[PDB]
């Protein structure tokens, strides 16, 4: 068995074997894991109107 | 959006929406203003040939072929309250959780994270809890809540456990947790529960890793005796 | 070349910010874009005008538009004011002084609400940015955030130290300690946004986005953990638009209290708060009438809960006006009436005043007292104009014709008229001739401060351009209608004389200042010229994706620029048509163009609040200049070319005149600085019997632990292996430590365990050389608490997987 992703959507578990509830983390947290994530996949006419 | 020919039509709610009864029996119940089907009704499996509004709409009696009748009641307002309640409820669990970990009161912190099913929370009530009981296995209150947890409830903890077991970091954790609930719970309802035999898979090597390592670190300290010996000497 | 200087603005009475009202009707603090007004309610003058300095246009200003002044705060006792920017700054004025006293910038977006504390010492300011952050006047530093809401602050209320209740624009309503600087409770106030929220004792009232109108009793001292914010009841406004304001008065000789709930709408809905006797008496009055409707207990009490937002409330009046309502304020209370004091949208501050007695108002509707409209106009300036004598501005726009003293910038005269277009003044600048879009040509004279004629059928659509020739006596006109009227003056009243007809739009009509060229501009993206003299055909030019907007011709009748939507400035020769060059000035739509008088350099304005200043012969933008904050719709030059006039959608007019440690050795010095603390703190125990750790604010042997950790794997056996002999001893000495700490080293257990064997096989035969006895004791005591620790975990390991591979028999007999 090796861990793997998220079974639940609303879940990030990383291979380090923590997951990670997109409720309870913060604005700033989920910030730099969604850019940590991007670094991951990167390398991987009328008058009046035009008057007016 | 009908598949077959549509025999009935009603207005309700006003001009907002339009109720169409099909050959197909389907009730299909649209938006006037935008043509957009909100909600389709399957009560029948033969044409329908009649349709009966009342209350603009809050009562609607549709008649099968085969002679069938759906008495459909209007019911939006008590949905929407009850979405609304469960939201209300939601709200309140999460800051009663964080509160309770500024407090420090752990035992019900697990009851309140393990329902809103928050890994960190959850991970950071067993960590620091575990803390403190180096200053049965956790506490006498603690325990006990481990012990009242439901199938459902034990399915989800297991799964954490197995991922937090993979981790030499995190395994002491685990280790103890799966130790409170063997403890505190009858072994052969466990192994009854669907999916506990392929969770305890993962465990079984994980954990003999583990015991394999720091078996070796005891060794690595009677490096100390020789010095004791030695330079007793 | 010389620079253009901003010398002054005007035109703006509030903008879209707040109003505070100051006792002496007293005084008005109003909002102008960048600068704030001081208004005398009494008079109808401004009294003092506040504006930080560094003009549009300075080399030291900067290029971007100035951030306008969203909200206003005045601390009454202190005399400060503050005000926020949108761009999330806070200046603090002095308000005597009429200067800046502290600057604070923590918000990444425009401020919401600013409110001083009760002592005047701490400042609370709420921005879009979803943040609140308490500033400290004295310390000019922040004092903390507070970061849970989701959305902009629309309202919070802090009448003591201890807590704050928040309203954000995600619909939640939020109670903060401000001791420990979190959230303590948590409601979802309104379905979707939460704009309102007014305390007063316990009695809370919050507005949603619809009519409702929610009831929350405040027991701050419940602690309960729940219900210190509990919803009562709620009740209907007759506003279905959002209610953006709430604000609580009370009335001292009659402890009356009443409240208003500022609607997106023109009304402002009042209530009154009933008192505990009326309450009382009604409450027993609404019981026989239900009693005696037989209605049975259970239902009558289930009744009042239903009906319980009417006990406590009383619709008491509403106020209507002719504008949407941009703010509002309660001026003063008193038993024989009740006033209030509100801005509008368009530009203008109403004074109203509620007489009542007792329940009820004596009138049917508000008294309207007070006003200041003078010095504004209601509807953006859609067209504007010099007078030969560069002395007087007429500014035509929807509704009215205002004329203003350059000078003195106070407008001296009004002229009701249509939705005007263009406006321009006549010879001798004693009259003034406007073209409506309905078709209307209205002439003014100041003088007799009226109309002198108006012709109601000169067009059969807008009269979308107006210009006159060099001599004065000959009017050229474009309309929608498709079609160029030529008119005279004869002693004063106008006559027809020609009709060019053409085959589309007309979008604008220039003379040459020679008065042979005449530029046409149509809606099929050509300028069409003719020959004044005759009106024969001359030259058709090409090039403008979009219809053009604006027309001039050189003072020498060579060159003329075009202006279109398509953001493009094209530069063209009437001796071929041949284009010269074609500019990218502006981002958005370019309204005007016009050529500076006897030179070929020309301004030009556009959508994007940009007017630039261009090099005629170069074709290079000579200045930015960034004043306006929205659409500058109109442009003229004086005739001496000594400035340029500019008024914008903003309501503006604005006038611009012509002027290293390596890792592993860090852990030495770590390991013996919290090693000193340890004798030290061993020291003063024998007795009994540093700056950098409390900074740290953590044990030496945490700090030290801390440190370890930090150290890379990959160079911790060398860092441990540069370790010298005599303080590796030491390192031992915080082993120790460690383990009287039996949690710490619980939780960071293995980490030390390596790092000590690893010390003990590089310095094994140093150790055995140390005779010390009291190191053997320190040695001793290292394991039997280390191998209890470490034999606890295998235990802990044993017992899982023995039971764990029992689970698996089991199942595994069961199932087979």
């Amino acid at each position: 068995y090796n861990v793997g992703k998220a079974e639940k959507d609303g879940e990030i578990r990383l291979k380090n074997g923590v997951a990670m509830s997109k409720e309870e983390l913060t604005r700033e947290d989920k910030n730099r894991l969604r850019r940590a994530l991007k670094r991951k996949r990167s390398k991987a006419p009328d008058s009046t109107n035009i008057k007016l | 959006g009908h598949t077959n020919a549509v025999q009935r039509c009603s207005f309700i709610n006003k001009q907002k929406q339009l109720i169409s009864c099909g050959a197909d029996g389907l009730i299909k119940i649209w938006d006037c203003s935008s043509g957009e089907c909100l909600k389709t009704l399957d009560g029948h499996n033969n044409r329908l040939w009649a349709l009966s509004t009342m209350n603009d709409g809050d009562m609607i009696v549709s008649a099968d072929a085969d002679g069938v009748f759906q008495f459909w009641k209007d019911c939006t307002e008590q949905e929407i309250e009850e979405e609304q309640e469960k939201a209300k409820l939601q709200v309140e669990q999460e800051q009663s959780l964080q509160n309770y970990m500024s407090k420090g009161d752990w035992t019900n912190a697990f009851l309140l994270a393990m329902t809103l099913d928050h890994p960190m929370r959850l991970f950071n009530v067993l960590k620091r809890a575990l803390g403190e009981s180096r200053s049965v296995i956790f506490n006498e209150e603690l325990d006990q809540a481990i012990s009242i947890l439901n199938d459902e409830q034990l399915i989800l903890l297991m799964k954490r456990c197995r991922d937090w077991n993979t981790n030499a970091k995190t395994h002491t954790i685990a280790q103890r947790t799966i130790r409170c609930i063997l403890m505190h719970h009858n072994i052969a309802k466990l192994s009854e529960i669907p999916g506990m035999v392929k969770i305890v898979d993962a465990i079984i090597p994980y954990t003999q890793r583990h015991f394999t390592r720091v078996d070796n670190l005891v060794e690595q300290s009677y490096i100390l005796d020789y010095a004791l010996v030695e330079m007793d000497k | 070349y010389q620079r253009f200087e901003q010398a002054a603005a005007f035109g703006v009475i509030a903008s879209n910010a707040n109003c505070v009202w100051i006792p002496a009707p007293g005084q008005l603090i109003t909002s102008a874009l960048e600068d704030v007004n001081i208004w005398d309610i009494k008079t109808g003058d401004l009294v003092s005008k506040l504006s930080d300095g560094l003009p549009p246009g300075a080399s030291d200003a900067r290029g971007a538009k100035p951030a306008e002044c969203t909200y206003l705060e005045a601390h009454k006792d202190t005399d400060l004011l503050a005000v926020g920017y949108a761009d999330g700054v806070i200046k603090v004025w002095d308000l005597m002084s009429k200067t800046v006293l502290l600057n604070f910038n923590g918000h990444k977006a425009a401020i919401t609400l600013l409110q001083f504390d009760g002592t005047g010492t701490r400042l609370i300011s709420g921005s879009k940015d979803s943040n609140i952050i308490v500033w400290d006047l004295v310390g000019e530093v922040g004092l903390y955030k507070l970061r849970s809401h989701k959305d902009s602050i629309t309202g919070f209320w802090c009448q003591g130290e201890d807590w704050l209740i928040s309203t954000s624009k995600d619909g939640m309503i939020k109670l903060w300690d401000l001791k420990t600087h979190q959230c303590i409770e948590t409601h979802i106030a309104h379905t979707g946004e939460c704009w309102g929220l007014a305390v007063k004792d316990d009695l809370l009232i919050t507005t949603g986005t619809d009519s409702q109108v929610k009831i929350w009793k405040l027991d701050i001292e419940n602690d309960k953990m729940g219900g210190k914010l509990t919803e009562m009841g709620i009740f209907e406004k007759q506003s279905k638009q959002r209610g953006l304001k709430i604000e609580f008065i009370t009335n001292s000789s009659d402890k009356t209290s009443f409240f208003y709930i500022q609607n997106a709408d023109k009304t402002i809905e009042t209530f009154r708060i009933r008192k505990e006797e009326e309450i009382a008496r009604g409450l027993k009055k609404r019981e026989k009438r239900l009693k005696e409707k037989g209605l049975t207990e259970e239902e009558i009490a289930k009744s009042i809960k239903e009906s319980y937002s009417s006990f406590i409330l009383h619709p008491f009046q509403t106020i209507r006006s002719l504008y949407k309502i941009k703010s509002a304020s309660w001026t003063t209370v008193s038993s024989s009436k009740l006033e209030l004091v509100l801005t509008t949208s368009s530009n203008t501050i109403e004074y109203y005043s509620i007489p009542y007695e007792k329940r009820d108002p004596t009138s049917p509707a508000p008294l309207k007292t007070h006003t200041i409209e003078l010095q504004g106009q209601r509807t953006d300036v859609r067209s504007i104009d010099i007078s030969d004598d560069n002395k007087l501005l007429a500014t035509a726009s929807n509704g009215s014709l205002k004329i203003w003293n350059i000078k003195t910038h106070k407008c001296i005269r009004t002229f009701e008229c249509g939705y005007a277009l263009t406006c321009k003044f006549l010879p001798g600048g004693l009259l003034v001739i406007l073209g409506t879009r309905n078709g209307e040509l209205q002439l003014f004279d100041l003088a007799s401060s009226s109309l002198l004629d108006t012709i109601e059928d000169a067009h059969d659509a807008a009269i979308w351009s107006l210009d006159l020739t060099s001599d004065g006596k000959r009017l050229v006109t474009g309309s929608a209608d498709k079609t160029v009227k030529f008119w005279d003056f004869k002693v004063l009243k106008l006559h027809h004389d020609t009709t060019l007809e053409l085959t589309d739009d007309i979008l604008c009509v220039r003379v040459s200042p020679d008065d042979r060229y005449l530029a046409i501009s149509l809606l099929d993206n050509t300028v069409k010229v003719f020959f004044l003299d005759s009106m024969k055909f001359y030259l058709s030019l090409y090039g403008h994706k979009l219809p053009v907007l604006s027309i001039d011709i050189s003072f020498d009748s060579k060159m003329i620029i075009t202006s279109s939507a398509d953001k493009n400035i094209k530069i063209w020769g009437l001796d071929f048509g041949d284009c010269h060059k074609s500019l990218f000035a502006h981002q958005d739509s370019i309204m005007n163009v016009k050529f500076l008088p006897q030179s070929h350099n020309f301004f030009s304005c556009s959508k994007d609040a940009v007017v630039k200043y261009w090099d005629g012969e170069k074709f290079e933008c000579i200045q930015k200049l960034y004043a306006h904050q929205s659409e500058v719709w109109a442009l003229a030059v004086a005739t001496d070319g000594g400035f340029v006039v500019s008024s914008s959608h903003d309501h503006s007019i604005r006038i611009w005149e012509e002027t290293s440690l390596k890792a592993g050795e860090r852990l030495m010095e770590a390991l013996d600085l919290g090693i000193a603390e340890i004798e030290g703190l061993e020291a003063y125990n024998r007795d009994m019997k540093n700056a950098v750790l409390i900074a740290v604010n953590k044990t030496p042997e945490q700090y030290i632990m801390d440190t370890l950790l930090r150290i890379r794997m990959s160079q911790l056996e060398d860092a441990l292996m540069v370790m010298p002999f005599s303080y590796v001893l030491k390192f031992l000495k915080f082993i120790d430590t460690v383990m009287q700490n039996k949690t710490l080293l619980h939780s960071h257990l293995p980490l030390i365990c390596k790092n000590l064997f690893f010390i003990i096989k590089f310095n094994h035969k140093e150790l055995v050389s140390q005779k010390n006895e009291e190191l053997k004791l320190q040695i001793n005591r290292v394991k039997t608490e280390l191998r209890s620790a470490l034999k606890s975990t295998e235990d802990d390991l044993g017992f899982n997987v023995q039971g764990l591979k029992f689970v698996k028999q089991q199942w595994n007999l069961r199932h087979n």
